[PDB]
């Protein structure tokens, strides 16, 4: 489930409309995404990040 | 940093934003690339890659190719093209010997080689090394310890 | 160290202030200002004299 | 094959202590700040506030540096050398592995560490099949009822003369378990090559050791003296692991504890010779105290 | 508008922004600054 | 003769990640570190901010 | 509760630290904090929205929500429309003090 970001969303408040909640849900984001975190936290226009299934 | 905190915040916590995350460099990629580790911890991935001979006197550009093509100078011993590349740093590549130069049936011994290397940046010492550098390559019994030079 | 300022920006600090906090009709003139450290010839006003 | 993971550790991030953090810190604070710094603006909460935040990176400039520890084959622990030895074709093997004989005394065993780190090493050392100088060697560490070989050849040749070690007591290795490097060297050797295969190639003649130590007048007898045979007994399983010389120098740094001040040597008159193919074997040793 | 749009208009430690300075720590306000060259002599920058 | 990834066991220096285990934490080294001198631990306060 | 001025960095416990949560609160929007998407109040969200007799049910909910979930320690009393100006809508908030 691949979404794309835009130049200023951040990860904690796209995974909360995404998955309802935030416990153990940004983290994994982090974790099954390469080169995430290597990335500023204000993102670039055109990242992908694949949302994983089941928080 | 200031972005990330709240857009209601006064200049105090704006400054704090800045200071009390206070990131740091994580060089941990760079330790397994040869061509990008730094210079003090290079002879940590030389041993791991089983660079067998190894100076502590050759430029950082004949340090970092000496790792780099270590995998491919172990992986085809026999093959000259090796022999070819373990004479790195030495820029020397003229002639290799074969059979039928030598009429009478080859040497008593079945041929070990003669090779010739050419050195004219470094003059002074560079033979005392090359009889012992080359023992890596050349295989237990295939070869004997006769050798032949040029400066 | 410790340089001397004109002192003239530092009032137009509290003009700008007041107009945002207490309002364009509020004289600034018993609020503080917040980067100096000090006055070169202090003057006196000690307390109802 | 010498082990890496006896050194000082390396840093590839600077450690810094706690103080110079804070300053550093207070600095870029500064700067932050500029214009707008009181006195009342350093305050108690605050400046607990910085002092965390000069700790918490004191525990990330230890957090890269105990992670890059871990991912070098210098100074890696165990159920890591996994993803290591994956990218050098090295999977664990089982040696007597659980077999319930009885159902509650479960007997689990894997490879230990400091050997399987030792095959990882010779990983490289096993691609070229043309028989290279430690091809030889990194295959016939195949077994376990051995020890690592030393190739050379003094004769004609295409006859290589492989020295088959083995640590497993007294001396001579049997010539049955001698069979076993046939059956690890078959199709990895070269085919006009042919070896001969000497267990004991030069001799063994006998050693002791003889030293009269010293302790300070303190602690227990009992725990001091016999830690010095804790870094003794599995060094001299480790001299011919390399097929090399003992020295009279070995015969006093494995015996300097906690507690010494001064070592004596008795047993050498002058120190002996051990090529890559002499060797030789210790038999019984004696380390008491003068005192 | 703010104290770093100062900085990059006039560059940090000269004299204007150093009076826009005194202005953004107490308050936030907009300034129309000017900012004029450094005459040679004392007497001549005050035509300036 | 390789060996599958499939049957590896998990490593040592990956680590599953908690907020919560990170930011309690933080609340229990800076409330002992005030020695009883700052106790609002409502999210309006703004330490909770930091 | 003794909690830090957000300014100046100074300890206040009754007054100034009941001030700084609601005046916080009623201008922080929602999402902005870090892991937490549910502090904040709507009131950034209610600009531009058109002033009628549903919308100040709304306002006067949201600043009974929005204060009601995160600060206790103070005890609503009116959220009156009292002026419309410009467009600009003069809400007073008149709050009872504790502590």
């Amino acid at each position: 489930t691949t979404c794309r970001t835009a130049d200023g969303d951040m990860l904690d408040s796209l995974c909360y409309h995404v998955y309802g909640h935030l416990l153990g849900c940004v983290e994994a984001t982090l974790d099954a995404n390469p080169g995430l975190a290597d990335e500023q936290q204000p993102f670039r226009a055109g990242l992908l990040i694949s949302f994983p299934d089941m928080p | 940093s200031s972005r990330l905190l709240p857009p209601n915040r006064s200049s105090l916590e704006r400054s704090l934003g800045d200071v009390l995350p206070a990131e740091l460099p994580v060089p941990l990629r760079e330790l397994h690339d040869p061509a990008r580790c730094e210079a003090a911890l290079l002879p940590y991935l030389a041993w791991t890659r089983s660079v067998d001979r190894w100076d502590p006197d050759w430029s950082d550009e004949a340090k970092r190719n000496a790792v780099a093509t270590s995998f491919v100078l172990h992986q085809r011993k026999g093959t000259l093209t090796a022999l070819r590349q373990v004479v790195e740093p030495i820029g020397a590549l003229s002639e290799v010997t074969e059979w039928w130069q030598r009429s009478p049936t080859g040497v008593p011994g079945t041929f070990e080689i003669t090779v010739d290397v050419s050195d004219r940046g470094i003059d002074e010492g560079t033979v005392l090394e090359l009889e012992r550098l080359l023992d890596d390559v050349r295989p237990v019994s295939r070869h004997l310890t006769r050798l032949d030079l040029r400066i | 160290a410790a340089r001397n300022a004109p002192a003239s920006a530092y009032a137009a600090g509290l003009f700008a202030w007041t107009d945002a906090e207490y309002g364009f009709w509020s004289s600034p003139s018993n609020k503080e200002i917040k980067g100096v450290t000090g006055t070169s010839r202090p003057v006196e006003f000690l307390d109802g004299d | 094959i010498i082990d890496l993971s006896q050194l000082p550790e390396p840093e590839v991030i600077e450690n810094l202590d706690f103080e110079t953090i804070y300053q550093e810190l207070l600095g870029d604070f500064r700067e932050a700040m500029a214009g707008e710094w009181t006195a009342e603006v350093e305050s108690d909460p605050v400046l607990k506030l910085l002092q965390l935040a000069a700790y918490r990176e004191l525990l990330l400039r230890a957090r890269i540096n105990d992670a890059a520890r871990a991912v070098m084959l210098a100074y890696a622990s165990g159920a890591d050398l996994d993803q290591i030895g994956a990218g050098f074709n090295v999977q664990r093997l089982l040696i007597r592995p659980a077999q319930p004989e009885a159902v509650p005394p479960v007997e689990a065993q894997y490879e230990s560490d400091k050997s399987l780190r030792n095959r990882i090493q010779l990983a490289f050392e096993q691609l070229s099949v043309a028989g290279p100088r430690n091809a030889y060697i990194a295959h016939a560490l195949g077994a376990d009822g051995r020890v690592a070989d030393a190739s050379a050849t003094s004769p004609a040749p295409c006859e290589v003369l492989i020295s088959v070690l083995g640590v497993e007591g007294n001396g001579q290795a049997p010539e049955a378990v001698l069979q076993a490097v046939r059956l690890a060297l078959n199709a990895e050797d070269v085919r006009p090559v042919a070896d001969r295969v000497t267990v004991r190639s030069a001799g063994i003649v006998p050693y002791q050791v003889k030293a009269q130590l010293y302790l300070f007048p303190g602690p227990e007898a009992e725990l001091i003296r016999a830690a010095a045979e804790a870094s003794l007994r599995d060094y001299i399983s480790a001299q011919r692991r390399l097929g090399r010389d003992i020295r009279r120098s070995a015969l006093f740094a494995t015996l300097h504890v906690e507690g010494v001040q001064r070592v004596e040597l008795q047993e050498p008159a002058a120190d002996v010779v051990l090529d890559e193919t002499q060797a030789a074997y210790c038999t019984g040793y004696a380390i008491t105290l003068g005192g | 508008t703010s104290k770093k749009d100062a900085a990059a208009a006039f560059g940090i430690g000269s004299s204007i922004y150093l009076a826009c300075e005194a202005i953004y720590n107490r308050a936030q306000a907009v300034i129309v600054a000017v900012g004029v060259e450094t005459a040679e002599t004392p007497e001549a920058q005050a035509s300036a | 003769m390789i060996i599958d990834l499939s049957q590896l066991p998990e490593p040592e220096v990956i680590e599953n990640l908690d907020f919560e285990t990170i930011y309690q934490e933080l609340l229990g080294d800076f409330r002992e570190a005030m020695a009883g001198e700052w106790t609002a631990e409502v999210e309006s306060d703004p330490v909770l901010k930091l | 509760m003794i909690g830090m001025d957000r300014r100046s960095g100074l300890p206040l416990s009754g007054l100034a630290h009941l001030k700084q949560s609601v005046e916080d609160i009623l201008t922080t929007p929602l999402g902005s904090r870090r892991m937490r998407p549910e502090y904040g109040s709507k009131l950034r969200r209610m600009v531009d929205m058109p002033v009628s007799e549903g919308w100040k049910s709304a306002v006067q909910a949201e600043v009974a929500r929005s204060l009601g979930r995160w600060e206790p320690r103070i005890g609503l009393s009116a959220v009156r429309v009292v002026a419309v100006v410009d467009g600009r809508v003069d809400l007073l908030l008149s709050g009872v003090f504790e502590g």
